[PDB]
């Protein structure tokens, strides 16, 4: 009973943790009443990890829905899936938060943190054995961005002990709400460096190119963004989520994916990714799940090193054949992996295949090609700090330049260290 | 009569007493029940079997074990496996939160916390004893909890119990099924600190498990029921002199006078032949020459090494089956004239032999074939240190940069403890050396 | 080439074939180690929660 | 694509090897301290053969035999020829030797005492030599107090040929250099091409310029160096027409039957120790035997080299034959050598 309590926060963090437990919510069973319809026990055999049991044999999912505005979070309720979530776990306000990390993380987020840990505290004092949490969250916008920040710093405080889990979404220009993203992704760069023990980068230039370039969707929404997401998430969790013994919690996940405290951004990638009946064979896994064209951070992993990778191959297949294609990918490409940490690529295998697939693989990597998208975000940031542009909106919520001085020099020192273990 | 205790630490510990306790019951005649309808002695006894388990007023053979594991799901599968009856609750120890592949975690954190609690466990068996020998502990050196707890179990054990012996089952780490990256980090972190407390260690590589039951067994991927069962068949092999009647590896103490003539070089070198496929109608029953030769090739080796670049220091010939000793002598005349065995020269160059007319048993519908006659050598050989440069070489690799290092200092261990333990190992590989290199 | 220590019994039978002659710490200081070892992840923790404060 | 790596940097066989495998597309060489390789021209001292054959879904393959130092060192040979019945202290293709160890550290000094009295009282030739493995500091007297004296200052001690075949013109010695090449099935096959390192210098049995072949010592303490032949190199073609024109015989009747004899006996005495048939890894080796032929056209071993160089002129044909059937034989790609069979 190693339960996850999960936390999503602002429009992104709502959007796309909404369709993560209608996903998951599929896999195990679960409709959109709580009733479980499954036809497998494998669906319920650690479905306590994300899911409450009530009365009536309903199922729970254990998720707080936080934002500053009320909008999003009134479309998750009218949703699908909106009738499974507990009614008293939406905490939100009315405010907004402007696309402002000050307004989410000192002013308007600080009035309203304090009842969102009082539902986080409920929900931990009925668990038997807490791992941790897992935030889903946008670093550009301002709730998920500096509020997702607050909450994560005061979790740690009340909960030391637990791991704390992010997925997070990464601005970019070619999908870009408002000119400040790189202000507001740097500001909570530095609080992941500090509070965090694992963060899926998903970056929203990777996503969109995905969907144009290889799913060809000439006009891609946050809706063909969010798919991606979806079925990334599905991916990492699935060792979670379904009996196993590798990457099985969030610790130990952890322990083989993290050789140094600081450096725990990993790059998710997952294969297939069809634009539909056709049989891929498990060569072609390996080779699309390793391919950049796959990965969600908009990294090229053959500008860098490989620290650790775990990889999840879910449907009927031989797992002679999984062994035998990873060793030949570790093999024919080693110059990739840094050979300081021997055997640092871990394969599992999941029987249960994803919703309209005979089998996928999910890639989860710490590579230091990450530093690609820090760096990124590190030149928007000085392109216009450097004029102190758009600076007003900030200082405006009590901010001091100070403050974006060192979140600078943070993002900078976390490049650095991503290349020294790269050469 | 001396009893023994089991001590099952850890997933891997847990599962391959499972596999053990039960291959015994059949061996025995034990029915799941506890039951022993040729035990004509009811609740009581000082019989050879005794020394594994102990008898109730009701008839009930409960083996002399414990089972320890800070996780509750592996020893849950005993609470509700087929031999559930033979065990009580009081045998059963487990937690909620597991070592996380952390030695530091399972040997300081969670096992300052339970250490305590497993000991009262263990002096319940141990007061059930007239004579206890000592102990007989099963762990990994890869898990947090088989590496981590064991150690503190295991100077705890030296504290409460010091005139007893405390033999090892120990899994080495090999990472074709393999859970966590920092493995050679726990094992030699827990060689270091339970050196000195073990009497005589048999240590097993999954490699050469895994490749056995790859070949020898047809297993295109082998899980850990495949390893363990064939595992099982060596303890129980190493264990028989201990539950029959017989005069060779009486008791504990005779495990270390004969197979461990200098303390810190403990770890004896096992083979085992013949193993089967049970998918073969029929075979070609192998002869005593046969199998005895098998014990000299590195194949079926408990640790892929080559005996031929290194030095004996003692060799036991453990038989089960249709043996006489006058085929044993016949078979090693002959292996030494084609075989390089070189013993020290201050060590005799022979052989201890013990045969036991019942033959190996096999779990029904498992994957080992039922053979006339089987062998397990039991050799102490410098080339094992071999396992120790292989296991001692990725330490250096991720401890030159640091790496998860972290993870152990948060757990309250001091950075020192691992160059400690690390030149530890350094001087046990400099010992190999210099008893097997001229 | 020399078989002795013959012992035969019902069970079977052991002897001992030579082809050539030759040619603790204390209970007190497991609890310290334990304690100093809790000891330091307190005072992790504390700058942390010292760290969390500011 | 198989990968190799080069952990031995002097190795100019095998520098050629991993130029001929880059060469083919289908080899990538890797980091001298990558595990996952397929190939390792390992170093010549402390080869870490424990770390071989434990990588998952890697068949590895090594240039060199565990163990077969026993045959390449001074005092390991002999005592490998003594106490082995294959071979037996009766060994008629091997010269009198006897191990030595120097005074300030078994042993066989009194041994050797014997023999050389009994040689001394019956008048025959009572002329040995004294060297050992660290040498670039050779002796050669015919008393045995300077011998035993200038080991002090291990070693070997063994009959010096007195009588050898000398060629003509220059009345000089010479050696012949033999390249077998042992695979993975230890398969034995002999290079066809050998050499003779001759001395320019005319043989005196009464200066070590005339005695010593070694073409380091002929191409620096003596006077006469590329007169005969080049670079004191005659290969098998001249040599076997001079003994067609002068002793009226062939290299393969009066020399080369007893050469492949004693590589036989050699390697196939070695071979149960360091066979690698049923070994987790694979191993192969290059070996430099190196002969003396008497007047009575008697070969005799010098001694085998573990880790030897080749001559110029063979090292395309030579180091192409070690991937063909040593490299190649185990990870195809997409004869010169006399197989002495066994
Ligand atoms: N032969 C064999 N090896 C096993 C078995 N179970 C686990 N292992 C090995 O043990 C190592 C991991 O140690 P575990 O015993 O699983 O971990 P643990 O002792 O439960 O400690 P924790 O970290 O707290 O879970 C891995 O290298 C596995 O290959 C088993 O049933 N049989
Ligand atoms: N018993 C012997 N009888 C005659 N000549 C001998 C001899 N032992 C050695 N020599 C001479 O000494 C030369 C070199 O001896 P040796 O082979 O031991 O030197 P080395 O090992 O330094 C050269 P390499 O390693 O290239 O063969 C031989 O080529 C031969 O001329
Ligand atoms: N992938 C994805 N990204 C989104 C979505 N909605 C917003 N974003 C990104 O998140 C950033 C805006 O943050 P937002 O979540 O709207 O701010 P918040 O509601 O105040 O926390 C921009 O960089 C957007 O590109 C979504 O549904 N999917
Ligand atoms: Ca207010
Ligand atoms: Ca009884
Ligand atoms: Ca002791
Ligand atoms: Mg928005
Ligand atoms: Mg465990
Ligand atoms: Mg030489």
């Amino acid at each position: 009973m190693r339960e996850i309590v999960h936390i999503q926060a602002g429009q992104c963090g709502n959007q796309i943790g909404a369709k993560f437990w209608e996903v998951i919510s599929d896999e195990h069973g679960i409709d959109p009443t709580g009733s479980y319809h499954g036809d497998s026990d494998l669906q319920l055999e650690r479905i306590n990890v994300y899911y409450n049991e009530a009365t009536g044999n309903k199922y729970v999912p254990r998720a707080i829905l936080v934002d500053l505005e009320p909008g999003t979070m009134d479309s998750v309720r009218s949703g699908p899936f909106g009738q499974i979530f507990r009614p008293d776990n939406f905490v939100f306000g009315q405010s907004g938060a402007g696309n402002n990390w000050a307004k989410g993380h000192y002013t308007e987020g600080a009035e309203l943190v304090d009842s969102v840990l009082d539902v986080v505290r409920k929900e931990s004092e009925s668990c038997d054995c807490l791992q941790g949490f897992q935030l889903t969250h946008s670093l550009g916008g301002g709730t998920g961005s500096g509020m997702g920040t607050l909450l994560i710093s005061k979790i740690r405080e009340e909960y030391p002990d637990r791991i704390m889990n992010t997925f997070s979404v990464m601005p970019s220009p070619k999908v870009s709400d408002t000119v400040v993203e790189p202000y507001n992704a740097t500001l909570s760069v530095h609080q992941l460096v500090e509070n965090t023990d694992e963060t899926y980068c998903i970056d929203n230039e990777a996503l969109y190119d995905i969907c144009f370039r290889t799913l060809k969707l000439t006009t891609p929404t946050y809706g063909d963004l969010n798919h991606l997401v979806s079925a990334t998430m599905s991916g990492v969790t699935t060792c979670l989520r379904f009996p196993g013994q590798l990457n099985a919690d969030l610790r130990k996940l952890a322990v083989n994916m993290v050789p140094f405290p600081r450096l725990h951004f990993f790059m998710p990638g997952f294969a297939p990714l069809t634009s539909q009946y056709r049989a891929l064979t498990v060569p072609e896994l390996t080779q699309q799940m390793f391919d950049s064209k796959n990965m969600m951070a908009a990294c090229d992993p053959r500008h860098g090193r490989y620290l650790t990778v775990a990889a999840i191959f879910r449907g009927r297949m031989s797992m002679k054949e999984v062994d035998e294609q990873m060793l030949n990918v570790q093999n024919k490409n080693s110059s990739y992996f840094v050979e300081w940490i021997p055997n640092n690529v871990k394969t599992a295998v999941c029987d249960i295949p994803p919703r309209g697939l005979k089998m996928s693989a999910t890639f989860i990597g710490n590579s230091t090609a990450i530093q690609e998208l820090f760096k990124r975000i590190s030149e928007q940031f000085t392109a216009m700090f450097r004029r102190k542009a758009f600076l007003h909106w900030y200082t405006g919520e009590g901010m001091d330049e100070m403050e974006f001085t060192e979140a600078e020099s943070n993002m900078n020192d976390l490049v650095s260290e991503y290349q020294q273990y790269q050469d | 009569m001396r009893e023994c205790i089991s001590i099952h630490v850890g997933q891997a510990g847990v599962q391959i007493g499972n596999a053990c306790w039960e291959l015994y019951c059949l061996e025995h005649g034990i029915q799941p029940d506890g039951q022993m309808p040729s035990d004509k002695t009811i609740g009581g006894g000082d019989d050879s079997f005794n020394t594994f388990f102990s008898e109730t007023g009701a008839g009930k053979h409960v083996p002399r074990a414990v089972f320890v594991d800070l996780e509750p799901t592996v020893i849950d599968e005993v609470r509700t496996g087929t031999y559930r009856q033979l065990f009580h609750p009081e045998q059963l120890i487990t937690g909620k939160e597991d070592a996380a592949n952390n030695y530091a975690r399972g040997h300081y954190t969670i096992g300052k916390e339970i250490i305590d609690l497993v000991l009262d466990r263990i002096r319940k068996l141990a007061d059930q004893c007239t004579g206890l020998q000592g102990f007989l502990v099963f762990h990994s050196f890869g898990g947090g909890t088989g590496s981590g707890f064991t150690s503190l179990l295991m100077e705890r054990l030296s504290v409460d119990y010091g005139k007893k012996s405390k033999l090892e089952f120990s899994i080495y780490p090999a990472p074709q099924v393999s859970t966590a990256v920092v493995e050679p980090y726990n094992s030699i972190l827990t060689t270091h600190t339970t050196l000195e407390h073990s009497d005589c260690a048999f240590m097993v590589d999954n490699e050469a498990i895994y490749d056995i039951c790859r070949r020898n067994l047809d297993i295109e991927r082998p899980t850990y029921t495949n390893l363990n069962r064939l595992i099982s068949q060596i303890v129980s092999s190493i264990t028989a002199s201990l539950r029959f009647d017989g005069a060779l590896n009486v008791d504990l103490t005779e495990f270390q006078t004969n197979l461990v003539p200098y303390p810190r070089i403990h770890f004896p070198l096992a083979t085992y032949a013949p193993v089967i496929s049970a998918e073969k109608a029929y075979h070609e029953q192998l002869s005593v020459a046969e199998i005895t030769n098998a014990c000299f090739e590195p194949a079926n080796q408990m640790v892929k090494c080559d005996p031929r670049h290194g030095k004996y220091m003692a060799c036991c010939l453990l038989y089960r089956g249709d043996v006489v000793p006058k085929d044993v002598n016949a078979a090693i005349a002959t292996i030494k004239t084609k075989r390089s065995i070189q013993f020290v020269d201050w060590c005799p160059t022979g052989f201890k032999v013990g045969i036991n007319y019942q033959p190996p048993t096999v779990v029904p519908g498992g994957d080992l074939a039922k053979v006339q006659r089987a062998v397990c050598m039991l050799s102490n050989t410098t080339a094992i240190a071999e396992a120790w440069a292989r296991l001692d070489h990725k330490f250096d690799l991720m401890y030159a940069k640091r790496a998860f290092v972290h993870w152990y200092v948060g757990e309250g261990m001091e950075e020192g403890e691992f160059s400690e333990a690390r030149e530890d190992m350094a001087a046990l590989e400099k010992d190999y050396e210099e008893v097997g290199v001229d | 080439m020399e078989v002795i220590e013959l012992n035969k019994c019902t069970s079977g039978q052991s002897f001992e074939v030579i082809l050539k002659p030759p040619s603790d710490p204390s209970l007190e200081e497991i609890q310290k180690k334990l304690e100093a070892a809790e000891e330091r992840r307190k005072y992790q923790e504390a700058e942390l929660l010292k760290h969390l404060a500011e | 694509m198989y990968t190799f790596v080069v952990r031995d940097e002097n190795s100019s066989v095998y520098a050629e090897v991993s130029r001929l495998l880059l060469a083919t597309g289908q080899w990538k060489r890797l980091r001298k301290d990558n595990p996952r390789f397929n190939l390792m021209l390992g170093e010549r001292n402390r080869l870490p053969f424990g770390r071989l054959g434990h990588e998952p879904g890697l068949v590895q393959l090594v240039n060199y035999y565990r163990g077969a130092d026993k045959l390449c060192r001074k005092a390991s040979l002999v005592k490998l020829i003594k106490t082995s019945p294959e071979l037996s202290e009766s060994c008629t293709w091997f010269p009198e030797s006897y191990v030595i160890y120097p005074t300030n550290l078994t042993d066989e000094r009194e041994v050797f005492l014997a023999a050389y009295n009994r040689r001394r009282e019956g008048r025959e030739g009572n002329v040995w030599i004294a060297k050992s493995s660290a040498g670039a500091g050779i002796l050669i007297s015919s008393e045995a107090s300077e011998l035993l004296d200038f080991i002090d200052e291990v070693h070997v001690i063994q009959k010096y040929l007195e009588k050898p075949l000398l060629l003509e013109p220059g009345h000089r010695k010479f050696d012949i250099r033999s390249w077998v090449l042992v695979d993975h099935l230890y398969n034995i096959y002999l290079y066809r091409e050998g050499v003779l390192r001759t001395s320019s210098e005319p043989y005196n049995s009464a200066d070590k310029t005339c005695h010593l072949t070694n073409h380091c010592i002929q191409k620096e303490y003596s006077k006469n160096y590329g007169r005969y032949e080049e670079g004191n190199e005659m290969f098998f073609e001249e040599f076997n027409q001079y003994l067609m024109d002068a002793l009226n015989t062939t290299l393969e009747n009066s020399i080369l039957l007893q050469i492949k004899h004693i590589i036989r006996s050699c390697l196939m005495c070695i071979e149960p120790a360091i066979s690698t048939k049923h070994l987790h890894y694979q191993s192969f080796q290059l070996f430099g035997f190196d002969f003396m032929v008497d007047e009575e056209l008697k070969v005799w071993l010098i001694e085998v080299n573990g880790a030897p160089a080749c001559a110029q002129k063979l090292y395309a044909e030579l180091c192409q034959g070690i991937v063909d059937v040593a490299i190649s034989s185990v990870f195809p790609l997409a004869s010169i050598f006399i197989k002495l069979h066994h």
